[PDB]
């Protein structure tokens, strides 16, 4: 469980953990194509695109976790149009699957997954088949590596929700909803805002409501900031509203149409 | 890809050849790639530093991995990546390290070939101890700790300063502990300690204390019974567990070796088995691995606290004997 207990001295608390006014400063230029609503919509997508390459590749949900971290962190520094994101997907989970030391994806086995998973999940949004091969990812791979500042382990919120749960008793009952809660949050900017374990108090809590478990006293306890907390229930609340009213399946082929596009060479 | 973004980052694009001046300073070539002395050509920093090449091209299993914790790890006594520099034409990876002009490998050499000093012996396993504890506690097993891999830095800030290095991040048997040699199929925290055990008394002594000729190696577990005695059931009762036990008993009988001793050798090299010391010594060597001592266990031993203390430069302010690395053709 190499570096589990470092967070505060780490490269995620120190350089990626990052401030919102910022990150919707550098969002602006994207924002020039696409609406705010659109681009939440986009980012749920790719989000979607990530999870479903490493269920298909057989990857634990951590791996599926420092994936999707990479691009959300790619993205918060650079527009839409630097690198295509059906590139920078499946070349997140490649450099994620070499950290978190399951192996070196086989090459013909990442082509192939890219290919079947957009062809069979995702043709609404995808006409046409997966059009790169192993060297762009490879290229790909060398740009991302530079933008993270090589910083490469990521801290998630799965394991401080397992410690909380086995504080308070109750694994069984309050467990599977919170850890989906955890998944869900990746569908927005909170795993680049807040610490993971806030955000796993912050879907704890969510799951207490949901299953009308009071636990007012367990975390009347704790020495945290609950303004930070509540902050971050009142965006997973706010997600499932999103949720409700999105339909990816209908939206994401006019979408993905208003995204910037590159400049080609001269 | 946007061509702008592609033009921005070319042009911005720190490039190794255009920072560091490393023509002929080669210091290294081995499977880890090639590594240099290397100083700022800027001009305003005056330190050398390791410049590794890494072998191959690309982004492999144990490049992703040992860039993915030296990212994160920082403690004095364990060398510490101060920049990656990414070569996109070639893929091509360089790291950059402090520079450390000594190691144990060599210091020992030069004293085997004039005594290595006690309080040096004391500084060394203490700052070893040190950077492995802080390993451990990171859940960072070394999986390979030997004289070559435990650096020393010359002179400069940091003089004689223990920077541990060569992490395992993803031939000679004689700092591997005995479950490696009879079957076990795991690296563990005891097994770093053991061969830390080994370094030890070979800075005692000079002398590799499990030296052998050139996972089961019958001549090298005949070297730890000649010199440690043959374990008894009460001293290692998981050892029938072990996948080579029944290999062990086969081969090796205990009435070999009933006059062997770890008290016995080391009297041989005039360590005193009264000294604490040799106490220490004889915990981090405990043959079965769940009875030996941690490396914080071994940081409070009062060794530690015996005249003369540990001190932070292991040199002691004295004046330092050993040579300079050697500069490699390119060849
Ligand atoms: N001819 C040589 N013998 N011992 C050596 C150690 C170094 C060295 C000096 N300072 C700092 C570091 Cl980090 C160093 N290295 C080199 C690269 C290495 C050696 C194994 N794998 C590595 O990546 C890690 C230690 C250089 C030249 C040397």
């Amino acid at each position: 469980k190499a570096m589990a207990g470092n967070f505060w001295q780490s490269s995620h608390y120190l350089q990626w953990i990052l401030d919102k006014q910022d990150l919707l400063k550098e969002r602006q230029k994207d924002l020039k194509f696409l609406s705010e609503e659109e681009y939440w919509k986009l980012q749920i997508f790719f989000t979607n695109v990530i999870q479903a390459l490493g269920e298909h590749l057989k990857l634990r949900q951590q791996v599926i976790a420092t994936a999707t971290v990479y691009f959300k962190r790619f993205y918060a520094r650079y527009s839409l149009k630097s690198i295509d994101p059906v590139l920078m997907a499946p070349t997140c989970v490649f450099l994620a699957s070499k950290v978190e030391e399951f192996g070196v994806v086989s090459n013909t086995r990442l082509i192939a997954a890219a290919t079947s998973v957009l062809k069979t999940r995702f043709s609404y949004a995808f006409p046409k088949e997966f059009p790169y091969r192993m060297n762009h990812i490879l290229e790909c791979e060398f740009y991302l590596l530079e933008l993270m500042d090589c910083c490469l382990i990521v801290y998630h919120p799965y394991r401080p929700l397992l410690q909380y749960v086995q504080d308070m008793g109750q694994e069984d009952m309050l467990l599977p909803l919170a850890w989906r809660i955890v998944n869900d949050t990746y569908r927005t900017d909170l795993c680049l805002l807040y610490p993971p374990f806030m955000i796993a108090l912050a879907c704890l809590h969510v799951a207490c409501v949901v299953q009308q478990k009071d636990a007012r006293q367990w975390f009347a306890e704790l020495s945290v900031d609950m303004e930070k907390i509540l902050e971050i229930i009142r965006v997973i609340l706010k997600l499932y509203e999103q949720w409700k009213n999105f339909d990816e399946r209908k939206e994401m082929a006019t979408i993905l149409s208003k995204m910037p596009k590159p400049k080609p060479p001269p | 890809m946007d061509y702008d973004f592609k033009v921005k980052l070319s042009s911005e694009r720190e490039r190794v050849e255009d920072l560091f001046e490393y023509e002929g300073c080669k210091v290294g070539r081995g499977t880890y790639g090639h590594v240099y002395k290397a100083k700022r050509k800027d001009g305003k920093d005056d330190k050398d530093y390791a410049l590794k090449q890494i072998e191959g091209t690309g982004i492999s299993m144990s490049a992703c991995r040992e860039i993915a914790l030296l990212r994160e790890l920082k403690h004095p006594n364990v060398i510490s990546l101060q920049k990656v520099f990414l070569s996109h034409a070639d893929r091509k990876v360089w790291l950059l390290f402090d520079y450390a002009e000594h190691d144990l490998w060599h210091i020992i050499k030069f004293h085997r070939a004039v005594q290595l000093p006690r309080g040096m012996v004391k500084s060394l396993l203490y700052q070893i101890l040190d950077g492995i504890h802080y390993l451990h506690a990171n859940w960072v097993l070394h999986r390979d700790l030997k004289p070559a891999n435990i650096l020393v830095m010359g002179e400069g800030p940091e003089r004689g300063r223990v920077k541990i290095a060569d992490m395992g991040f993803a031939v000679t048997f004689w700092y591997r502990a005995p479950e490696l040699l009879l079957g076990a199929r795991h690296y563990t925290k005891a097994i770093d300690i053991w061969a830390i055990g080994c370094i030890f008394a070979e800075l005692l002594t000079s002398e590799p204390i499990f030296h052998c000729r050139q996972p089961y190696h019958h001549d090298q577990l005949d070297r730890i019974f000649n010199v440690m005695g043959f374990p008894a059931d009460k001293d290692w009762e998981d050892i029938k567990k072990m996948p080579e036990h029944s290999t062990l008993m086969k081969d090796f009988r205990r009435n070999t070796y009933t006059n062997c001793s770890l008290i016995k050798y080391m009297e041989k090299h005039k360590v005193k088995p009264d000294s604490k010391a040799f106490h220490l010594l004889q915990k981090l060597l405990t043959m079965d691995p769940i009875k030996r001592i941690t490396s914080e266990q071994a940081m409070q031993d009062p060794y530690f606290l015996e005249d003369p203390l540990p001190t932070s430069d292991v040199f002691a302010g004295c004046q330092i004997p050993y040579p300079k690395r050697e500069f490699l053709t390119e060849e």
